[PDB]
């Protein structure tokens, strides 16, 4: 009885998991690894910082690799709980990554939105805003330091950390974009806040501190990476109506290796606004009360799942005029695509399609080479702007075809790529192979 | 003591003219 | 006279003008000190 | 058309990642193992069971290595939903690791409480939450079954199963020491609950047994294993006032290759209140409302991300008088640290500051040797006390800098190191290499 | 700062840094052979 | 553990060699000053090795 | 134990040693070889009148 009656249950059926046994699972080994420290030390940005404004940083030879990258944001509460969204994230408008004066990189706002709904999950989603908003219904004066970890290839492993021991002629700087205007901090909608405060910024670079072994080879040695890079292109929608079903072939103009393409649909005024307006529970400002508005948006519930609220009735992309695959709905896109493929749950508004079979990790798993591909074309069908947005009824007990006529307000498209490149680092300089 | 090679990497497709970036030591006694 | 202007860079004598770009690779360590205080007592059994 | 016109957009970019392949991702070879199999047998405990009782069980010897520990328990509620929080967690005071007459581990049910609060998540956190709690409102009577599983180095990976066959000559031993009051369960705040249910308590051990060749490697060959330990020390907290913001320098009687520090600031008398108590919802007892109370918590959610309850403002660490790294604010070591090193959310109140890349896996990514450090110490800031806790505007709206003049009553002080040690198991004994 | 960390090196790091194997910062990707995936719809039979 | 009852312990491997045994008991008074003598003594009613 | 003496309340003794009160030594505990040695106390609560 007990355990040892499972074990001498053995037969012909058993030789394929245990004969001749390979490994065991009682038994582990851990590598020994060479020797290394990880501080985390403070940049000097260059410009004023304050809205609006665009600041920079070098980043100092402290440390032998550099991995991580944090840029803090002091803001204060221009209004209570519910006027913000993600207000710092919104504030860091771009961050581009140089190394020895190429552009290697380069992040938005919302990409990091796009990026955030995509990959980003659970309990990580949640702390992850936690550290970009005001999660605890705070009320206005309310003063928070944020974090906001910047997505770059080297800030996602210690694997791809950067050398900077090894680029000794090369600079590496971040330059860093503040918006004009921030939700709930410095506006609300389009009026000013009087009264609110400048932002404070920090960047901070976690280095790495290598022992003499490695600190000697990086130094001395030849590097290949193989490293990840957003492409982005900014267009206009092809806008909706409650007359017809708007469609649009939009040429994408990129490159390289692809391991994903994503977009979104958005309302540029509301940052993250990625669906519809609606009197319905949770979307728009003052939805279920006799105040509700469908012009504004309850900013702190910006986000929702409610494919009822998105634009994309169907899509496919094609290469070289080819349909790449069958045109599938805009929910597909929405909701399967990052199902089998991410394994998070993607808000209403963002679409995702995969080249690869795992877009979320770091081994390459399947690209698409716009490269060879002289004209790649993204092509959209919209739903029907019919919906009476102001009645919950009409959108809660709506079609597959149609949206809120609300809807025509997210009038931007943005279309991005992510791709893979090799970054090549020899006797103190680099940079990127193909352009 | 730095170590500078080939950097074998695959043949271009389409053109033969790329970016050398040759390397340099910039040190001076 | 010459006017040297010697550039950035330590680790090395006064002849050479500069010796690392933005990041040189000469790195020292700090001495570990109070390391003859520790005694990195080992482990023992008992009897069985 | 379709897949085939990607296949064709082939080039100099792809070789990178596709050109002599060396794996498919199409085609996996599962590795062939050992033959063994589990079995849940249950201990039995020496000692009265009870509130405030140490007891004690050995592990049998039934099967050859030993995995998983879950200890059960059987409580009544004294009181109301809402009146609990983590009782199992609570009840198990702490628990004793010992083999071959040596300890080898301790752990503390304000670790199990600062552990999960910071390195379990989603999902595997709510689980647990449902195994220690009552978490659907059930009501006073009720009557449930715990279950805590314990979390020593061989109850996380099979692959340190300690080889009960491999220690012949050697007894292994936990030792369990029961708290002498449970919230919500014999105890309300100072109270005691007048008849509460003694708790039933038993011990299960999941025992592995191995077929023949490996268990005859097992108890003939030598084996070391590199484990995890837990060193702890509990401090008096310099306690921070409306009129000041304290400080204080720690020194940390720790050794051995640690990965990570971790701590928490707490009110003794609340089990796992690692925040300041305050009239705004969950933060005390009727919070929101007229009864609210700020000098007890509602123990059902006592737990909480609202930073503003936080004590700590900033903190480093100095090896030998000089920083570690820059002194980071408190929510750096309660947000962003667990962002980067577990991917969870973190609980205000509770810090973590690794020294590892991945302190939260099995595998060393880096440490601090103590063992080799004069002095270590640990240096906080606190926050000011001044908010009248009892006015959630006071609360909510407030600056970085201060807290709820409720603060004050997290006196006491928990630092926590997590260490690598080994294992040595040889010729019927073992114990550990290092001391 | 780091450099503080490194030094403190004795004879319990021998298990986890001596002799090293491998490193954390230097990841190898395995190549893999050439792929594409494409989301077709079936016929099908039957009411 | 209680009055009247037989308890025992077998000595745990955690050294190479024993000597002293402490046996420690709480007692409580059940009458005032004058109504014990050496009452942790005579609780202890016999030990055997 | 280790004296055989009667040790007046408030003080305590803890001895590294069989016997304390000798000179030999029987016993001793090296504290030049460890680098965290800490006395670790709790306190009776103090409610009584």
């Amino acid at each position: 009885a007990g355990g040892l009656s499972q074990l001498v249950a053995y037969g012909a059926q058993d030789v394929y998991l245990t004969g001749n046994p390979q490994i065991t699972f009682f038994k582990t080994v851990y590598r020994r690894y060479t020797n290394f420290a990880i501080e985390s030390i403070q940049q000097t940005i260059n410009g004023s910082v304050g809205f609006g404004n665009k600041v920079s940083t070098q980043i100092s030879r402290n440390g032998d690799l550099i991995t991580d990258i944090v840029v803090e944001f002091v803001l204060t509460k221009g209004g209570n709980g519910g006027t913000t969204y993600y207000p710092a994230e919104e504030l860091l408008q771009d961050v581009e990554l140089e190394i020895g004066g190429q552009r290697i990189d380069k992040h938005y706002n919302d990409w990091f939105r796009t990026y955030d709904a995509l990959f980003r999950m659970n309990d990580d989603r949640y702390n992850y805003r936690r550290m970009t908003d005001w999660v605890n219904n705070e009320l206005v004066g309310a003063q928070k330091r944020f974090y906001v970890p910047l997505i770059f290839f080297f800030n996602q492993t210690p694997g791809l950390a950067l050398p900077l021991i090894a680029l000794q002629y090369h600079e590496v700087k971040l330059y860093f974009t503040l918006a004009s205007q921030v939700q709930g901090v410095n506006y609300n909608g389009s009026s000013a806040i009087a009264g609110a405060a400048q932002p404070t910024m920090s960047v901070w670079v976690d280095y790495i501190f290598l022992d003499t072994q490695e600190r000697t080879r990086f130094a001395q040695l030849p590097h290949e990476y193989l490293i990840e890079q957003l492409q982005f292109t900014g267009s206009e929608t092809a806008t909706p109506s409650a007359t017809t079903q708007a469609s649009q072939n939009i040429r994408l103009n990129f490159n390289h290796p692809t391991k994903y393409l994503a977009w979104n649909f958005n309302n540029p005024t509301n940052y993250g606004q990625y669906t519809a307006l609606a009197n319905i529970p949770g979307a728009c400002s003052g939805a279920g009360t006799a105040a509700a508005t469908v012009t504004t948006p309850d900013y702190g519930n910006t986000g929702t799942y409610n494919e009822q609220l998105a634009v994309l009735d169907s899509a496919k992309i094609q290469l070289n005029g080819q349909d790449r695959f069958a045109t599938r709905k805009g929910s597909y896109f929405n909701k399967v695509q990052p199902y089998q493929s991410i394994g998070g749950v993607t808000p209403a508004g963002v679409y995702l399609y995969s080249f690869a079979l795992k877009p979320a990790g770091r081994q390459p798993s399947g690209t698409c080479n716009f490269s060879r591909i002289d004209n790649a074309t993204l092509s959209l069908t919209y739903k029907t702007c019919s919906i009476d947005a102001t009645s919950p009824a009409a959108v809660l007990g709506n079609t597959e075809t149609v949206t809120a006529n609300t809807a025509t307000l997210l009038t931007a498209l943005n279309i991005y790529a992510k791709n893979y490149n090799v970054l090549r680092i020899m006797s103190g300089m680099g940079g990127l192979a193909y352009a | 003591f730095v170590v500078v090679g080939k950097f074998v990497e695959p043949i271009p497709s389409n053109p033969g003219q790329d970016f050398t970036l040759l390397p340099m030591d910039q040190t001076y006694t | 006279t010459e006017q040297l202007r010697v550039g950035p860079g330590l680790g090395v004598g006064p002849e050479v003008a500069a010796t690392g770009g933005f990041h040189q690779f000469y790195r020292q360590l700090p001495l570990n000190i109070n390391e003859y205080k520790l005694t990195q007592l080992p482990g023992r059994l008992v009897p069985g």
